[PDB]
């Protein structure tokens, strides 16, 4: 009706956006009960970058964690796999929305995060960026440790150790149990035939940099003998050192 | 007492930045670099000019 | 005209030598070229790498 | 009558963080306290403003909430966890809080029991 | 290879503009009184979700809800 | 789960995972 026209200019002006004030009902999209059908109507395949990052704000700034998970999920992760592929980098608007939607973390982690990393296509150039912007932001310990969790159980991919490494520069105090699950995903990486390249290596030393005080010894033994049975001719020698050096307690 | 010694290590990094960088100086941008070089000429060769 | 004396060696900066440990002399010298050149002894297809050899 | 109000207090704070039934600070613990959806009221002792005191015990006197009060505010800040620890455990952000309401239990038997007991005594 | 020299220039950037800091605001939420009764001063939004909990900034004319946005006369 | 755990020194917080 009167409704469907209206959108229909709102998704007018959404295509071709670059600043100012954006109409008052774009703004009242999450308080409406059937959001998904004026979304579809104001075409979000076709936004620009700060229209996006505009309806990113609106999003994240109004509670309801399910429904960003929902958007983070739908829209703003494809349009940033669809901006990396293609341009090779990120655009300053789109990199300002991940940012406010790491102001809800909670969507995020299961909504950007998780999957992208269980997607499988996962390249080095998205793992960069999304770490990169995990970095920038403060993020809460539990939020951290449960994503820290997820990542130590999923299947390898050579994206996922830059995720691992970010977060275990963050120096929280970790969880016993995600601890473990990173120790037996190391240990997991015993019998692995296949080379394995510098990014591994530096997630394990940053492992044995930050949390070698918290560490048993029989799995001290254990990264020992993991060690010994996938070397590198640079990197090995510190990571022993590093627990050779190491008190618990 | 002090003021001696921050004029000394000044002194250090002047001749450490005029080591590494022969003859080189920022231009204000407060005056003119025509009237704080009023005076400064170009040469085309050192040797010959 | 021309003619300075002394000017890349006045115009080059003075870098220190780091201090390391010291050579050993002598017979231990001697066994530590031994032991580098034909004792581990790394098989190579065609031989095309020096002793000062980089990149 | 085994342990003491002061370790069955932290005790529900724990179950609460578990639980995520905790409204802290002075505006939280007053505005879901008027939804009614919360239980208990913690006031700190030490305190700069009376009349905020004042409120918090009209609050509770209002609809019969039980009021406790504790001395001082950081040991209070401490025993919610609003403290930032290091990889061994040490604390380095002391921050305090006020009012601390409890709004959802875990189902306890010993805790629960001694705060009934304190409860059943006071009143 | 050839380095630079980075050049300095300084630009004053302290002075940044930023909102006041209102300091105990819930004290004028509610007046007491000796007794113990609670007034309500501010306007209850009758709103889908935030009943209850949610007051209004009162303008000079009217009354405003800081959630859903709602305005009155 | 694993089965190489914590053996001792203390349980700050429980985590909430589900
Ligand atoms: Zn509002």
């Amino acid at each position: 009706p009167r409704v469907l026209e209206v959108y229909r200019g709102v998704r007018e002006v959404l295509s071709k956006y670059r600043s100012g004030k954006l109409p008052k009902a774009f703004k009242i999209i999450p308080a409406l009960s059937n959001w998904e059908q004026i979304l579809y109507v104001t075409e979000p395949e076709a936004w620009t970058a700060a229209a996006m990052y505009q309806a990113t704000r609106i999003f994240a700034s109004n509670l309801k964690e399910r429904m960003a998970q929902r958007f983070y999920n739908l829209v703003l992760l494809p349009r940033v796999r669809d901006d990396v592929a293609e341009y090779k980098r990120l655009n300053f608007h789109l990199y300002m929305a991940l940012k406010k939607a790491l102001f809800k973390p909670g969507a995020w982690f299961k909504g950007i995060l998780i999957p992208l990393c269980e997607s499988g296509t996962c390249t080095l150039r998205e793992a960069i960026i999304v770490g990169s912007i995990i970095t920038k932001c403060s993020i809460p310990v539990l939020h951290s440790s449960a994503a820290m969790l997820k990542i130590a159980e999923m299947e390898y991919s050579g994206a996922n150790s830059i995720f691992l490494r970010l977060l275990l520069d963050k120096k929280y105090a970790l969880p016993y149990r995600v601890l473990d699950a990173l120790v037996f995903h190391f240990l997991g990486f015993r019998t692995e035939k296949r080379e394995l390249p510098v990014l591994w290596h530096q997630c394990l030393l940053t492992l044995v940099q930050r949390y070698k005080a918290d560490l048993a010894t029989d799995q001290k033994e254990a990264l020992l003998e993991l060690l010994r049975l996938q070397p590198h001719p640079q990197l090995s020698p510190e990571i022993r050192r590093e627990l050779q050096s190491a008190v618990p307690r | 007492d002090e003021e001696a010694e921050a004029k000394m290590l000044e002194k250090y990094k002047q001749e450490r930045l005029e080591e590494m960088f022969p003859d080189e100086v920022d231009t204000p941008r407060d005056v003119a670099a025509r009237i704080r070089f009023q005076k400064y000429r170009g040469l085309k060769s050192f040797r010959t000019s | 005209s021309l003619a300075r004396a002394g000017k890349v060696r006045g115009q080059t900066p003075k870098v220190a030598k780091q201090e390391k440990k010291k050579k050993k002399t002598g017979r231990a010298k001697r066994r530590m070229q031994y032991n580098r050149r034909f004792v581990n002894v790394v098989p190579t297809f065609g031989k095309k790498k020096g002793p000062n050899a980089n990149s | 009558g085994v342990m003491d109000v002061n370790t069955a207090l932290q005790e529900v704070l724990k179950t609460a963080l578990i639980h995520d039934g905790l409204a802290r600070g002075i505006r939280e613990a007053a505005k879901a306290l008027d939804k009614r959806q919360a239980h208990l009221c913690v006031l700190a002792s030490n305190c700069d403003e009376p009349m905020y005191v004042k409120l918090v015990e009209a609050l509770c006197a209002e609809h019969q909430i039980n009021l406790i009060k504790v001395d001082d505010n950081k040991k209070l800040g401490e025993w919610v966890g609003l403290c930032k620890i290091d990889r061994e455990g040490k604390p380095r952000k002391v921050v305090g809080c006020s009012c601390v309401v409890v709004k959802d239990y875990g189902k306890e038997s010993q805790a629960k029991d001694v705060i009934e007991e304190y409860f059943k005594c006071k009143k | 290879a050839k380095k630079r020299k980075k050049k300095s220039y300084t630009t004053p950037k302290k002075n940044k503009h930023k909102r006041k800091k209102v300091k105990l605001a819930v004290l004028k939420y509610y007046k007491v009184d000796e007794n113990g009764k609670i007034s309500r001063l501010r306007r209850e939004c009758p709103s889908d979700e935030c009943g209850a909990g949610v007051f209004m900034a009162s303008h000079f004319d009217r009354h405003y809800c800081g959630k859903c946005c709602l305005t009155y006369c | 789960s694993s089965v190489m755990r914590r053996n001792e020194q203390l349980t700050l917080h429980d985590e909430r995972f589900e």
